[PDB]
């Protein structure tokens, strides 16, 4: 978290925390409102933004869902859809911490080496989490789309 | 030295020598006129501690001047015997230094290399050593027999 | 490091003969000035910390455009600094009088010393002034005999600086 | 002095995984010296480990 | 370590479920005492020094037997020492009051210093009595809001 | 570490006696087996991604509770860790599988595993199944001729 | 002690006692019965020393026992003059064991955190250790004052 | 570690009194008895390696059973480690002489012996008998002055 | 062995073997029919092999069993006749091994320190181990005479 | 470090061709001298302490002042690190010969050698002198054709130290 | 440019002092030196082609790469420029070993060297080591008398 972030700052220097330390939770603080509310709206939308972004994936992407594809079939087509939900629950988390300490902790460390062993490919991730990002845009005022994708473009940049 | 000992070891600390190490270089200048000359009566004696040294070693080694020995010929017992002037100056020189330093550096480190290098065995180097300890001891009175004995010790200890 | 005593042992060493009368008169007389080096090293290491104090004062005092903004010596840091090269100066010289030589100042100190100033752009000037003062204030502390040694080191610093 | 042997779990769950042995660096019994006992102490919770043992050998 | 939020967040990743009416109503009343806990912290760190001194003198009125000859706190190093973790316990739970969770003290504080001090000597009864002392000490400046902190801290030693 | 000719030399020297004819035997049985196991280990090493991919997939199908949240292999990172581990038994059993012996199983694979498996939380059964699942893939595509190391490691797990 | 340093010396360097090392143990067992009558000089004289130490400290700074004095008040007072008796003890057994390392480990180490924490100034307490040094050698004659002052100063320089 | 003469002036720290008169006694005894106890170590180090052959002459005449194959001693690194630790043992009793104090003993040489000994398999009763072989050997030498040390190592070890 | 150690190479690289790995394995395995029957022949004559060594070598060094000698005595010769077997018997170790890694862990680490401590000339061990490997090449081929040669030399080579 | 294998292979690869026949020639040639280089290595790892100790004795019989007081080789501590040096000298040289190219040497042994010796004082004919002493025991043990193939490599570190 | 005399000469200017007696010594001892010096100026100024001539051989032997397609040496024209500098190094220390005062170094040969190296892409650490080749050189002909100098323009380009 944010929070975590300074104290931890503080922490690795044995002392208190410093006026910018103070002044960056304080911030975090009033933030706080405008992150609850981003957050609460990816949540009670979740099943919309990625039946959404499922639905351009595999259009944009017909291979992935044909015979041969890796999202081939109903089990892995529903694992895909899996994945999906799972990143955009990692953004809600990102937005509600304040900082990407729960996106890499829960879902991206060893997430690349992971599909890489899987054989997922990570364009088609790329592009389903885009169409997360797009289908959360579009439910979100445009201050709070900028605050969200925010952390959609964390995720995409940590998997390009 | 004992003073360039203790100032080493204040040194690698950064700090000014303590009041045991001033006790210690007190002790060793007070002591410095009893050392020269002990150190006198030893050089006097050079020759004559060289000569029943080598007398006693090769008495009780007499394979070492016997054929196929290391100091077997008139040019290798001599180089044999200069090698105990080398060791008796080295007890010297350590005995105005007030520790084994100056033995260690000139005679000491890299002796086993050397006398391996020359086939020259060890157990005779130390035999030779006790015969020049016995030699130069029989020349001082209680304390200085005691003081250089502890020098001839040394090296006897070193070369084993 | 080379003190007085193994300096006689390394020429003796070198040129492979036992001791003689002159080697063993400069050692009886680097046993003859034994207690007053130990006196005054042990003076010195009593008051290290008020010779510092005084000397710092006059350097500062004589160029106080150091301690001021723009000077080498503005800051905690780089005053913390100054003082702890004076601490320095003062224990090496302690250093090579309770030794009686100056090898331990070319080993430990003066090598590197000026490419180090000069790339800092720490004065060396004021270095030797600095040297200077506390080669007063130190000789104000130990007496004359112990003075006039303390004196061949401080300016050996001096010239192995300026 | 005196020598203190901890009993220490340090996982690596703040970094990815890796196909080198690992495992005698993540758990291990090691004493030190007092005077490292806090910097020790320090580095083991800031890497998210556990403290498992503390003895003093004696 | 973890704060309110991240263990929120914890909770629901152990679930696996995003976060519902309760979890924003806690994670709000959280940002609504944040200003609080920040003026708390900011109030302690500002008087470190005579809340540590003003601590460590009560526990040694309390219990003077400690720094008599023979006692664990009795020489500079071991009285300095006492007094470093009086220090590591009043920062910790400055932590704890801005982070608002219990966690920075169990992994950071707690972890191995019972084992620690009982290898040691250490007196736990004194320390929970210097914990103590130190929480009535903070309480009289900044109120009952860091209670929750040295309490955790006391009965992790006891 | 030892392989079968330095196993029975060991055996021989705590006895302190020359190579007799059973020692000879063993030993030229071990050599005429080494082609056949040179070729089973590099068919596991040209198969490992594949062979790895497979007992993981067969491993969370027989226990999908390992992957579902609270899972022990519920993350990226403790997936990833999972899949890792697997690949060090797959590794190291080929490195058995060439030595003859199991001694590498025992220094490298199962000292003090358990005890960290215990302290970390990954449940040795399912660790355990994991194993035979790898077994199963390496013993279809090899034959038996790795079944002793995998279940040597198995048996040190359990 | 001057025996422990020089064990601790030989035994880093895994050897016997060398003949300096020797010379250390062997002027130290010398100096026992002078060591022994400095100590009983200083510590049957404590409570004198201690008066007139504390009685010289508070003349020359008079502030420390004035109102918002760190010496101020009977049990501040009294606390004083305990550490200044606690240094004098301390004194006494740097003189004992020939060097310094009983001063170190029971009152030196944290002493300069624990004054700086308490707010008491070191200068004072340089100022009754000062007073106690020569109230000490105004006990002792020339050679044994002059070996009480080397811990007195020793004393004096890790405070400053 | 500790000689005689700190050992005095760390009762009368944990005390917290100054020198008294038996405590100034016991002080002048240690310097009394030093000389004496110089010159038995000087002994014992000038003939070190001496000591050292005939009490590791004197243990493997008693046991051969330890330099045969399948012993402890049987290797010549094994046989190098056996005389080395017997070489600390006489390095640190003559130590503990000078020292009038088994101290250095108990925090270089006993602390963790014996379960170092049975982590290796090393038999602690053979390391007793070289340890006493020691002590004969160097009785023979210097008198009964360093008795108590060599009993104390094989106290410490048993 | 060989296996073990191209099996630590390939550990230490966190891998599995490599094609000259495996060449290496291959040709060891290959080479082992050869080293057997060098081994057979060496093992089924160690008592004469021995015999002659020690002759030999006796011949050469009286003095080593002359009054006075290391190995003078009935007591002494066994334990001398027993460490040329030792080597011979570390020398099938090594032709079955391989490499050298039994004759290093079982008899030459630590044998330095071992004879030096013991006065045992190692000059005369050398002798001995050469008057074995000249026994050895008598019954052994050309070829098989090279094989054990090898480890007969690396025997030599360690011990000077 | 490069061998004959890695030079060829360099070569075709900077150039980005696939090996010819003049690379198969190359190849075979080395191969066919495989053997030789073999057994030259055996040969002198059985008998390097011999080697070690005839090529010393050789050079401090050609230059004895250099082990008696005032040489560079008088100390226990100087003559064993001069036998140290010719050991490494010949263990080098020896690898050179088996990867039959001298890379090895300039990566491992002569790059800064003859600043260092300059700097230390060890005088670096005589240093060249004992290489010469040990190519000519070296070439003594091995036999002929090991010999032109070893002291190709002596002579490039007396060229280098040259 | 300054010399030994000159450089004392300002010190004592600076501080507005006649000659001492230690500023008399100083110049004594600098007037001693003076036919050393100059018989040394005037066997390298003998020996420059030949100094030159091992200097660049060493060079290039220690770094052949400099030489080759793509090095900074690699043409007719820069090598020449190599040389020249090399030469170039050569007379200035022997001017400033005559001078006794590493002025003119300052003056004429590190007045902007850096920078243009620097800027040219010629490689400094191998000027150096060119600069260090020639002062062993000058040593094996003349002594260490010149060592200093050389070291000067070592540090002029480091
Ligand atoms: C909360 C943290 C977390 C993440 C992020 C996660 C991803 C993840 N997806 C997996 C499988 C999978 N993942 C996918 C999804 C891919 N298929 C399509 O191509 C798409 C491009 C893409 C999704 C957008 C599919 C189809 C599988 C099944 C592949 C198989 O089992 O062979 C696996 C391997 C184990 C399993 O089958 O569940 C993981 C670990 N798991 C986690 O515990
Ligand atoms: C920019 C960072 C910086 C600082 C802060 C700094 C402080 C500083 N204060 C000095 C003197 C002084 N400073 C003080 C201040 C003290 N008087 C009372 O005790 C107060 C408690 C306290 C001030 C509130 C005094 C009295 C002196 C004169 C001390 C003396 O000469 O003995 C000096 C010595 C030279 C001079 O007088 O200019 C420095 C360098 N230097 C720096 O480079
Ligand atoms: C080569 C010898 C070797 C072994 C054997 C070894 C095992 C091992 N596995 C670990 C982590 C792990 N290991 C697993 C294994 C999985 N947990 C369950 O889901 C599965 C049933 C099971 C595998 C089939 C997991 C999940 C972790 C991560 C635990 C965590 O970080 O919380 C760790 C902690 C360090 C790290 O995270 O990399 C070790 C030491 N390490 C070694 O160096
Ligand atoms: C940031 C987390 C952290 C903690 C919690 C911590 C506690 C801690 N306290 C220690 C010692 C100590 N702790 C104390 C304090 C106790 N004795 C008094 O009587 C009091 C009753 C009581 C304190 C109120 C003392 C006296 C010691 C010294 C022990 C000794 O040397 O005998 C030590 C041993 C290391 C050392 O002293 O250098 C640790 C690790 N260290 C840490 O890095
Ligand atoms: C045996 C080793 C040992 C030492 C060295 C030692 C020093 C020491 N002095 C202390 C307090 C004190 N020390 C002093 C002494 C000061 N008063 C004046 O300012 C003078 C400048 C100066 C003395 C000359 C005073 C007044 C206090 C009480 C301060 C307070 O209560 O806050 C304390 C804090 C605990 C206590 O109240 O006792 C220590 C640890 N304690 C030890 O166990
Ligand atoms: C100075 C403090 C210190 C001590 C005390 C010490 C003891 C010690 N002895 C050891 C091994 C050993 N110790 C022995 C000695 C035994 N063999 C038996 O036959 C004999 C009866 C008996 C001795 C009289 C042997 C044979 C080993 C080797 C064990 C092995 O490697 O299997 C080891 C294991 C590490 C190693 O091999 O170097 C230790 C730590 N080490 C220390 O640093
Ligand atoms: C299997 C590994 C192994 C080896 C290699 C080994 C060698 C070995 N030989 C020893 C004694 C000995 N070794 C020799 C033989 C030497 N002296 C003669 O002069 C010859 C030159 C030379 C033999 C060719 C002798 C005479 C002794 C007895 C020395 C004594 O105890 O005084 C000892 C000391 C223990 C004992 O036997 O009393 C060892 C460890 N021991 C082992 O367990
Ligand atoms: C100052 C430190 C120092 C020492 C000590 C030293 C010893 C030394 N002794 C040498 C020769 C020798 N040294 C000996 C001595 C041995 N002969 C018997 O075996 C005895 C056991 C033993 C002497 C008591 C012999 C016989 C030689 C002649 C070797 C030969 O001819 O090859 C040589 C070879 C060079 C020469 O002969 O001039 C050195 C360097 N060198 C040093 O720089
Ligand atoms: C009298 C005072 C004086 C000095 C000191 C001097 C040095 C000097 N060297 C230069 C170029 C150069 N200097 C070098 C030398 C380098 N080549 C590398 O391989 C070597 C490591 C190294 C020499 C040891 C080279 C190659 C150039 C030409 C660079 C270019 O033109 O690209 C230049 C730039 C202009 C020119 O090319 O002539 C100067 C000014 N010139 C002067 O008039």
């Amino acid at each position: 978290s944010a929070i975590t972030k300074a104290i931890l700052n503080a922490d690795a220097e044995a002392r208190y925390l410093s006026p910018g330390e103070i002044d960056v939770v304080r911030g975090y603080l009033a933030s706080g409102e405008r992150r609850v509310r981003v957050a609460r709206v990816l949540s009670d939308n979740a099943l919309r933004i990625v039946r959404g972004a499922g639905d351009t994936m595999f259009q944009k992407r017909p291979d992935l869902v044909a015979p041969g594809g890796n999202a081939y079939g109903e089990v892995r087509t529903a694992k895909c859809l899996r994945d999906l939900d799972y990143f955009l629950r990692l953004v809600t988390y990102g937005v509600l911490a304040g900082d990407t300490s729960p996106i890499d902790e829960i879902g991206l460390i060893g997430i690349k080496e992971t599909y890489s062993l899987l054989e997922v490919p990570v364009p088609g991730v790329i592009d389903g989490i885009k169409a997360a990002k797009q289908q959360a845009a579009a439910l979100l005022s445009s201050e709070d789309a900028a605050e969200a994708s925010f952390y959609f473009d964390y995720v995409i940049s940590a998997m390009s | 030295s004992v003073v360039t000992k203790a100032i080493v070891s204040a040194d690698a600390e950064a700090r000014y020598l303590s009041p045991g190490e001033l006790d210690r270089i007190r002790g060793f200048v007070s002591s410095g006129e009893r050392r020269l000359r002990v150190a006198q009566t030893l050089t006097e004696s050079r020759e004559r501690i060289i000569k029943q040294a080598g007398d006693q070693l090769f008495q009780k080694r007499p394979d070492l001047v016997s054929p196929g020995g290391n100091a077997y010929g008139a040019e290798r017992t001599a180089s044999c015997l200069r090698d105990l002037d080398y060791y008796l100056r080295l007890v010297t020189f350590g005995i105005v230094a007030g520790d084994v330093t100056p033995i260690e550096e000139i005679g000491v480190i890299g002796v086993k290399e050397m006398y391996r290098n020359l086939e020259v065995p060890l157990p005779g180097m130390v035999e030779a050593v006790k015969a020049m300890k016995s030699v130069a001891t029989g020349l001082l009175s209680g304390d200085d027999s005691a003081e250089v004995g502890y020098y001839f010790d040394y090296l006897a200890g070193a070369l084993a | 490091m080379q003190d007085a005593i193994t300096s006689v042992i390394n020429t003796y060493d070198v040129q492979g003969k036992y001791f003689d009368t002159s080697a063993f008169d400069k050692l009886k007389a680097y046993y003859a000035t034994g207690e007053l080096r130990v006196r005054a090293a042990g003076t010195i290491s009593a008051n290290a910390a008020t010779i510092i104090k005084e000397a710092s004062a006059k350097l500062f005092s004589n160029q106080p455009d150091l301690v001021r903004p723009g000077g080498n010596a503005y800051t905690t840091r780089r005053y913390a600094a100054c003082v702890r090269d004076m601490d320095y100066f003062l224990r090496y010289a302690t250093y090579a009088m309770l030794a009686g030589d100056t090898s331990i100042l070319d080993e430990r100190v003066l090598n590197g010393l000026k490419e180090t100033y000069n790339s800092l752009g720490v004065p060396i000037s004021s270095t030797v002034q600095g040297i200077q003062a506390m080669k007063e204030v130190t000789g104000s502390l130990v007496g004359s005999g112990a003075a006039k040694e303390m004196g061949v080191y401080f300016d050996y610093l001096s010239s192995g600086l300026s | 002095a005196r020598t203190i042997s901890i009993t220490a779990c340090v996982p690596r769950r703040t970094k990815s995984v890796g196909a080198s042995r690992e495992i005698q660096n993540v758990y291990f019994t090691k004493r030190i010296s007092f005077d490292q006992f806090t910097p020790e102490y320090q580095r083991i919770h800031r890497q998210g480990g556990t403290i498992l043992n503390v003895q003093c050998m004696g | 370590m973890l704060d309110a939020v991240t263990k929120i967040i914890n909770r629901t990743d152990a679930e696996g479920r995003y976060f519902a009416s309760k979890d924003f109503d806690e994670v709000t009343r959280f940002f609504a005492t944040g200003e609080a806990r920040l003026r708390a912290a900011s109030t302690i760190s500002a008087n470190a020094a005579s809340i540590l001194r003003e601590s460590a003198a009560a526990l040694f009125t309390e219990q003077p037997d400690l720094l008599r000859p023979g006692g664990n706190a009795y020489t500079s190093r071991r009285y300095a020492a006492c007094v470093r973790d009086m220090e590591y316990f009043l920062r910790y739970a400055t932590y704890a009051l801005v982070a608002g969770d219990t966690s920075v003290i169990d992994e950071r504080v707690l972890n191995g210093l019972k084992e620690t001090y009982m290898s040691l000597g250490v007196p736990i009864p004194s320390t929970v009595a210097g914990v103590t002392a130190m929480k009535g000490v903070v309480a009289s400046m900044i109120g009952s809001e860091a209670n929750v902190y040295f309490d955790h801290i006391a009965k992790g030693l006891s």
